[PDB]
């Protein structure tokens, strides 16, 4: 799965650059879809949240992200895409 | 020799005519390729009633398509038998009908009626012996009503002595899918009364009831609806196209069904009509044919035959069946329900036998009835028209293309006179 | 044939048109670059794109749209976004400075130096169209550009193109939620244009869409993205009758004639269903009766206006997808038997129906789910007098003491324009009451 | 049930084929027509585009005659199947029938399929695992 | 950032990264499509060597960038502009 | 072939000849004269030799083995009209 | 027996090139002039439009005229352009300049000596020259001026020989010059005086036929020239092939020119239908007559309904019976007697030729004298008087060896012709 890993890494790097540019918080948008606060949202939920954020992602890349984070671990997705208040480097 | 030229006005009339030519080519053994593949000589014996031969031996329908929109033209052409029709019979305009009788009869239809009449005149001249003009349209639409009325009006002077069948689809409240049914139907009926020597009313609600209870179909499209209309539209010309023990034609039907000039509105019925599950169980016989034929649920009108009295009726029985039996069954139904008929016009029913049954049918019958209960539909349309006209709603559209309130008042008066004639003849006594 | 020219005035109109065109591109298979890939085919009826997209020699498809705005932020965002290669560099008119949320500024001072090339672009779009069916202008009467420049452009189009069809999809001010304080002035002043020079006006206020999305889409915090996506879905549902084949086909004039009973009465409220949650899996395929009942329910309505306070005069229903005329007619019969909604006495039928075989298309990551069937409503009802009552009562409250009027006066408009606008709105309310009154 | 299962999985997706319809020998003034024979897999129904809609939404019979669906006895319409019965089983062309190098009997005329798109090739590989023949002139 | 291809890629659609650099593909599409220039193969090779000195010769005709490994920012673009201006200036 | 050419239905007339004058609802057999009756009423003119051959082939034997004056019209109908 | 063709101007040259297209197709002649026909009937009258050489090559009896050598170069570059003689390409160095003055008086007359020379050579070569044919446009410079001058000179040299002209007159929807009124006015009286029969063609009617009838998308000058060449070749079918009732070129003149000034005709071809619509149109005499007398099928932009037919001639080609070709004319006369002159019942010649056009089973060409041909002369006269009242563009004509009063004379001649047509239209028994 080297090709899939490389594609996922490139997609995450692009989303990281876009989120760093926009300085936008993804947690409320992604967590509205998690009604039970279980940390899991489905692929449609992740797709709608990313389209909300206008992330530069296509349907195939976006389904690939959902499968990689598989439900979708939106918390880990937000951690990876990173923010000034919410990044892996924050911890 | 004796032949019918068909016209299809509006999208409703166009699709009905498309299915009618479906059925006719089925009977005459004509594939979409236009050649003849029938297994009988009887099909070719009188194939010139609806078809004209080409240079290559193929057969082309005598159909003139009419609509201010090209969408239904394209759909009919793309249909399975759309390759049969002559492209120069596809008369259409760029601007849509706008669902307006004024648009279809005075401004947009006037500029195309010249070409339409040119095509019709060419067909009539090419035909050896003109017999009838049949038109298929809906009175509730814009170009099906207005342009169809204009076409029959201008055809009347050109050919005063030739039969004029109209297959007019009058809408019903259960199927009311527009808001200008009253205006369009009122402005069309007064034209039909003096411009059609036999009008035949088709009601979507009743065909739908047929599909629901007589055939027990859950989710049918317009396909079997147009098939139901085409059944009678083809069975009318059964004696025209095929031999029989008691031949007839359009004028035999009209002479035996029109006692007075303004009473020429007919309701249609087809027998037999059974679901697939009960198809093998039911024994097809003339008894079942007549029982279903004189039943409301088989009629193609949302009009109740009990509240009316049949002035005249006609059963075109198709198939090999015995003349005494059909005639005595008509006598039996008359005697059983004399109240349902009219006393002063004895022998109300017209039995005509055609040797060739419909393909796949052992025997069948088409019923054409001049029953009084058409006055109910006329009354409901008049009530709706009066309700709209008092408050003037949706009238600025019609006055835009040059019409005035005088035409609407005259149409309302004509419809009132038409319904009053049926009312008088319902309770008229010897 | 059957071409319709789309115009987008103001920021709201530009964003609504952006959503409409991003829907149309994926609906007709045209990529944002402007080309139809030969790898996959989305539609069967070729020339269906001819209404909204004009063919080019190289094989591309240029939209028949005019994004006109007096300020360059949104037009520059379009020029930068994914649809730059789709949209023509012209018909993308951006001014130098905004109308400042001022009807007078957008109609008298800044709009006069932009309407000339706006009309030039409209003419260059129309001469290509050999079977043009009408104009569809998206804007918001709340703002300044969409009010003033919209009025100017609508006046010029009415005087230039005669009596051709004109659909004004306008985002009216909402009863409680609002964006600006001059919004009532702009709404009242734009009524002159929306009456004399608009064949059918479609209200698309924002509270109704917000309430639709909070409830039927399970989105706690929607946005203008969802608002514009639902508006684009409504527009596509309306135009699908002429774009694709169907059992019952309707056109611009076809529904305009059945929808407008009197020349003044042409304001129609809209409602769309099934707006089912794509967040929600396991969704049962709703029936035609179910979707019709949901549409007639004021919960699933695109306009914040309760019809129970009024009475319907003419309802037009577009059924997209696998739709049976008997599902439709059973739904209509049940609706007529239902007593919670009333019609007017002089319009017994009052129902126009158009069935199209194309199911609605879903945008990437959209709140709407893939459904077999959907139905959109265009309803002319007397209940729409209440939104005018709200807006002009607010207008009177803010105008009784000369608030926010010096801007309009100094931007080149007389004081009597406000008075005649109020009188015209009062006449509109009066004739709505008259047509709704029993005979 | 199965209808919207197909609407969800196979719904809205489409198989294009490029074909030639030769009519020169058939009748005077016959023209060779370039057509797109295109199959909706949800309904499994074909339409033909003349490159201009040659054939609309319909199920195209194998024998080339729709006479038994036009049968005046309404046995052609089944309550649960939108596809007409035709009175005989497997009477209509299917995706397994469609292939490059096949002459379809479209309502009495022979349309020879000479090419298919990469999406159709991929769909056949993914579902039925059959390699469609390479395009012919 | 990329040329037209069967892929439905936002990179070939626009610049989704929204970053302030010019890639070789971006410059090629800019020269061809918005500047209304039609340089030949050798002319475009010289232009690409002038703008991106470290770009490999085989990547002149590539249809897609390798991200942002070869790009010029605003300052570099202004320096190249000043060099093209020097070619107009008198020798210094 | 004549039957599918002319839409021929001999079943009702043959059934009526089986049940005519007779209180028996059905016997599935009929006389040669009534078979010719049905053919003539359906208007199928045939040579006398052909008619004799047909009735001889479709006749029902008497119990003693000698041929009878009755024709098994049901098998004829089943074989001819499906 | 022989018809010698002359082709003036760009319009005339291209139309004649397509005419020889059609003639070589009919007679089985290659671009190299070698016979390849499959029937002896082609060789049996190949000599009418062709002359045999020493090597058996068949060269057309054609002469080409243009003051611009570009059209001659294009003709030679054409597919059958190599078929013509090289010496018949008589061209001027300086262009015609779209000026009747220097296409007829100074530059046209200087060069016309050589074209008379070659016409004389062709006449001597012909065994019994049936007549002359000309193809040109009345709106151009050399097609009008030099064409009329050739007509006059050949009329003076051969008084008793039929002289067809095929004049492409303009229309408001087609006008691609500003001097149609002047050129047409200066040419109509010359044609009236010096032509036995003049056949009018209008590009507007050609385009209307190409769209409404042929269902074409981009119909070019090639298609227009094919349409006119069909009629040109159908005129002489009875000369070039046998038939149950043939006709020479003088049959049409004698039966369609009741009066010397009335020799202007309108053209028409049948069958004419789109490629996709040939499947249904049943080829028959009734359909042929219907499309023949259809107003829109007339390839001259005028409405025969507005006028009355002086005379008509229907040249049918193919294997058809005489009963229908007679009864259809009788039927159309009886049932449209309001469209025919009353004092001449039976206005229609019907000629029958056995050989049909290639690719068709039966066909017909219509040659018609109707008074509606006066509407176009009237509009051209109105345009001419509008331009002449203010001396517009007149210096170009006057400076190149012309005088003022001749314009008035030509206008008076047109007015007299129009008046004659009108007074024969409204005449009563
Ligand atoms: N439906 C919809 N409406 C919007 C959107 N953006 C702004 N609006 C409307 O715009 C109104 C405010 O007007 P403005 O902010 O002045 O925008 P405008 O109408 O284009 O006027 P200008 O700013 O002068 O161009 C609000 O009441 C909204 O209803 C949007 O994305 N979708
Ligand atoms: N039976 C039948 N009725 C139809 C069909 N199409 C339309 N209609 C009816 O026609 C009415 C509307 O007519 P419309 O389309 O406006 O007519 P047009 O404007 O002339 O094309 C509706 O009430 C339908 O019930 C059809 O295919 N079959
Ligand atoms: N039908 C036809 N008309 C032509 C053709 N070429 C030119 N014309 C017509 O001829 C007119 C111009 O004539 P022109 O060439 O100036 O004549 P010239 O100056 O005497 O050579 C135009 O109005 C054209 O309509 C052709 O190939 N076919
Ligand atoms: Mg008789
Ligand atoms: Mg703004």
């Amino acid at each position: 799965d080297a090709e899939r890993a490389a594609q996922v890494a490139a997609i995450l790097s692009r989303v990281r650059h876009n989120v760093s540019v926009h300085n936008a918080l993804l947690m409320p948008f992604f967590a509205d879809f998690d009604r039970h606060h279980r940390g899991v949202i489905t692929s449609s939920q992740f797709a709608q949240a990313c389209v909300r954020h206008r992330l530069p992602l296509t349907e195939t890349e976006m389904h690939t992200l959902a499968s990689w984070y598989s439900g979708v671990r939106y918390l880990s997705f937000v951690r990876d895409v990173g923010c000034e208040e919410e990044s892996v480097q924050y911890a | 020799m004796r032949e019918i030229v068909s016209c299809q006005a509006g999208q409703c009339g166009n699709q009905i005519g498309s299915k009618f030519w479906e059925v006719i080519s089925d009977e005459h053994g004509v594939d979409p390729t236009g050649t003849y593949q029938g297994d009988s000589d009887l099909q070719l014996e009188r194939i010139n009633v609806y078809f004209d031969e080409s240079s290559g031996g193929r057969y082309v329908p005598r159909a003139v398509l009419m609509d201010l929109e090209p969408g239904t033209m394209d759909s009919v052409r793309a249909g399975p038998y759309g390759q049969l029709f002559r492209p120069d019979n596809f008369i259409f305009g760029q601007s849509g009908a706008g669902n307006n009788w004024a648009k279809g009869h005075y401004t947009e239809g006037a500029e195309l009626i010249d070409s339409v009449l040119d095509v019709c005149r060419k067909e009539a001249e090419s035909c050896d012996c003109l017999q009838g003009f049949q038109l298929s349209h809906s009175l509730g639409g814009g170009t099906g009503s207005g342009m169809g009325t204009l076409l029959i009006s201008k055809l009347r002077e050109e050919y005063p002595d030739r039969i004029m069948m109209t297959f007019s689809v009058i809408p019903s409240p259960r199927v009311s899918d527009t808001v200008v049914e009253p205006y369009n139907t009122t402005l069309s009926v007064h034209q039909l009364v003096e411009n059609s020597d036999e009008s035949m009313c088709i009601d979507n609600e009743a065909l739908y009831d047929i599909c629901f209870r007589t055939l027990k179909l859950t989710t049918p499209t317009f396909g079997d609806l147009n098939h139901l209309v085409a059944a009678v539209m083809s069975g009318v010309t059964c004696c025209l196209r095929f031999p029989g023990q008691l031949n007839s034609d359009l004028r035999k039907l009209a002479v035996n069904l029109v006692p007075f000039p303004r009473l020429h509105f007919f309701m249609m019925g087809f027998a037999p009509l059974t679901s697939r599950g009960s198809q093998q169980y039911r024994g097809l016989s003339v008894a079942e044919l007549t029982q279903q034929m004189f039943d409301a649920k088989n009629m193609m009108q949302a009009a109740d035959p009990r509240h009316g009295r049949y002035l005249t009726a006609s059963a075109l029985f198709r198939g090999r069946m015995s003349t005494k039996e059909v005639d005595e069954q008509m006598l039996n139904v008359q005697n059983k329900n004399s109240s349902y008929f009219i006393e002063w016009i004895p022998n109300n029913i017209k039995s005509s036998i055609c040797d060739i049954p419909p393909k796949g049918l052992k025997m069948s019958v088409t019923f054409i009835g001049n029953n009084t209960c058409i006055q109910e539909m006329f009354r409901r349309v008049g009530e709706q028209f009066t309700g709209m006209f008092r408050r003037k709603a949706f009238l600025h559209w019609y006055t835009g293309e040059g019409m005035d309130e005088m035409e609407f008042t005259e149409a309302e008066s004509n419809m009132n006179d038409l319904v009053s004639e049926y009312q008088q003849y319902q309770d008229a006594t010897v | 044939m059957r071409e319709a020219i789309c115009i987008h005035i103001g920021q709201a109109g530009c964003q609504v048109g952006n959503a409409c065109w991003e829907l149309f591109c994926l609906e007709h298979g045209i990529q944002p670059d402007g080309s139809m890939p030969s790898d996959k085919c989305i539609g069967v009826e070729d020339d269906a794109f001819n209404t909204f997209f004009s063919e080019t020699g190289a094989g591309k498809h240029v939209p028949r749209c005019l994004f006109l705005d007096l300020e360059p932020t949104v037009v520059d965002e379009v020029r930068t976004g994914t649809y730059r290669q789709l949209f023509n560099p012209e018909q993308l008119v951006s001014g130098k400075e905004d109308a400042a949320n001022n009807y007078a500024r957008g109609h008298y001072t800044i709009g006069k130096e932009i309407v000339d090339l706006a009309l030039d672009r409209i003419r260059k779009l129309a001469d290509n169209c050999t079977g043009l069916q009408g104009f569809m202008v998206f804007h918001a009467v709340g703002g300044g550009t969409g009010s003033g420049l919209g009025a100017l452009l609508l006046e010029r189009l009415s005087v230039d193109y005669g009596k051709k069809s004109k659909l004004g999809y306008t985002v009216y001010p909402s009863p409680q939620v609002s964006t600006a304080v001059v919004e009532p002035y702009n709404c009242v002043l734009s009524t002159h244009s929306l009456l004399e020079h608009t064949d059918v006006a479609t209200m698309l206020d924002n509270e109704a869409i917000y309430d639709l999305t909070r409830r039927s889409l399970d989105i706690e915090r929607p946005s203008y993205t969802n608002v514009n996506r639902l508006i684009g879905q409504v527009v596509s549902s309306l135009t699908a009758s002429l774009r694709f084949d169907g059992a019952l086909n309707v056109d611009l004039t076809e529904f305009q004639t059945n929808l407008v009973p009197y020349p003044r009465i042409h304001f129609v409220l809209t409602s769309y269903a099934p707006v089912v949650s794509a967040e929600k899996a396991y969704h049962e395929q709703l029936s035609v009766a179910d979707i019709t009942n949901s549409v007639f329910e004021p919960a699933g309505m695109l306009t914040k206006c309760d019809p129970r306070h009024g009475k319907y005069m003419s309802c037009c229903l577009m059924y997209r997808g696998d739709v049976v005329p008997k599902d439709v007619n059973a739904a209509i019969a049940t609706i007529k038997t239902k007593r919670t909604i009333q019609f007017v006495d002089w319009c017994p039928t009052g129902f126009k129906c158009g069935i199209n075989y194309q199911p609605p298309t879903v945008v990437p990551g959209g709140d709407l789910a893939k459904v077999q069937r959907a139905v959109c409503m265009i309803a002319n009802s007397t209940a729409i007098a209440e939104v005018f009552a709200r807006i002009d009562h607010k207008f009177d409250l803010m105008y009784s003491k000369r608030a926010f009027v010096h801007w309009y006066v100094g931007e080149g408009m007389e004081e009597g324009e406000f008075s005649e606008a109020r009188e015209d709105l009062a006449a509109l309310e009066k004739d709505y009451e008259e047509v709704g009154a029993e005979s | 049930v199965e209808h919207s299962v197909r609407f969800i999985r196979d719904g809205g997706k489409m198989l294009r084929f490029y074909g030639i319809l030769d009519e020169r020998d058939s009748f005077p003034g016959g023209m060779v027509r370039k057509l797109e024979v295109m199959l909706f897999v949800e309904d499994n129904s074909m339409a033909i585009l003349q490159r201009g809609l040659y054939l609309s939404r319909c199920w195209l019979p194998r024998s080339g005659s729709v006479a038994k669906a036009n049968e005046l006895t309404f046995a052609h319409r089944v309550n649960g199947q939108r596809e007409p019965d035709m009175g005989i089983p497997d009477a209509y062309y299917r995706d397994v029938d469609l292939d490059v190098g096949v002459t379809l009997n479209v309502f009495g005329r022979s349309v020879l399929l000479y090419d298919c798109d990469d999406y159709t090739r991929e769909f056949f590989m993914e579902r039925y695992g059959v390699s469609l023949r390479q395009p012919i002139d | 950032r990329a040329y037209r291809d069967r892929r439905d890629d936002l990179y070939s659609f626009t610049n989704p990264d929204r970053d302030t650099v010019i890639t070789p593909v971006q410059l090629r599409r800019c020269i061809v499509e918005i500047l209304t220039g039609t340089p030949t193969a050798e002319e475009m090779a010289c232009l690409l060597e002038f703008f991106f000195p470290h770009l490999p010769a085989e990547a002149y005709t590539q249809t897609r960038d390798n991200g942002t490994t070869y790009a010029v920012d605003l300052n570099e673009f202004q320096k190249r502009y000043y060099v093209m201006t020097k070619e107009t200036m008198l020798p210094d | 072939a004549l039957v599918q050419s002319n839409r021929i239905c001999l079943s009702p007339v043959l059934r009526d000849f089986d049940r005519v004058r007779k209180g028996i609802y059905e016997h599935r057999t009929c006389t040669r004269t009534r078979f010719a009756r049905g053919l003539a009423t359906q208007n199928i003119m045939l040579p006398p030799e052909q008619l004799q051959l047909l009735i001889r082939k479709y006749t029902v034997p008497n119990p003693d083995g000698s041929p009878s004056s009755e024709v098994n019209y049901y098998l004829f109908v089943q074989d001819v009209d499906p």
